[PDB]
């Protein structure tokens, strides 16, 4: 049905970037850390 | 009826809903060629 | 937009074929076309 589209973009930024992981461990989550998407609220009410 | 968004008081229909002192603009999108009945 | 309407026919309706002496011969179809290597498509009541 034609309705003038108003968009919403949900995007997530996984940045695993470990220090190779072949010398000691890859599944040890090194520099695994922040993976997040801009939509989080300080109150952090669920974003619908 | 007219092309301009204001048009006359290519057909563009805008439905705008305002709550309290805030005014918002909405998009009609599809416009029927002919409507024979209306229900609410 | 206007009022035209369109039907949605399925792509591949089942076809009825015949076999005799361990080889295929003849075929009941729906389209006025020679799908297989058969050289004639005799139109007949209720089917081709
Ligand atoms: C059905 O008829 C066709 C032609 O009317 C026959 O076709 C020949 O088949 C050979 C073997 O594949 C091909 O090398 C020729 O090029 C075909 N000729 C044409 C004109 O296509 C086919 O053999 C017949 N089959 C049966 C079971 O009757
Ligand atoms: C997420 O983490 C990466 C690396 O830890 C960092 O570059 C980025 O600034 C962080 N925040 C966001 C919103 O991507
Ligand atoms: C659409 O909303 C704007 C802003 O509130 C208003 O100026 C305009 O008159 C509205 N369009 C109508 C009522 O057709
Ligand atoms: C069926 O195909 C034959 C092949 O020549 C053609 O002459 C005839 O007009 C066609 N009939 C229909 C209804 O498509």
């Amino acid at each position: 049905l034609p309705v003038y589209h108003k968009h919403t973009f949900i995007v997530l930024y996984v940045d695993f970037k470990p220090q190779s992981g072949g010398g000691k461990c890859f599944n040890c989550y090194p520099a695994g850390v922040n993976i997040t998407l801009a939509n989080f609220n300080e109150t952090k009410g669920p974003l619908c | 009826n007219n092309t301009l968004v204001s048009g006359d008081a290519n057909f563009y229909c805008f439905v705008n809903t305002t709550i309290g002192n805030e005014t918002t603009s909405a998009f009609v999108g599809a416009l029927p060629k002919t409507v024979r009945e209306f229900v609410i | 937009t206007k009022g035209t309407i369109y039907s949605i026919t399925p792509c591949n309706p089942p076809d009825q074929l015949v076999v005799y002496q361990q080889a295929v011969v003849g075929a009941m179809l729906s389209e006025n076309f020679t799908s297989y290597g058969f050289s004639n498509v005799v139109e007949l009541p209720k089917f081709f």
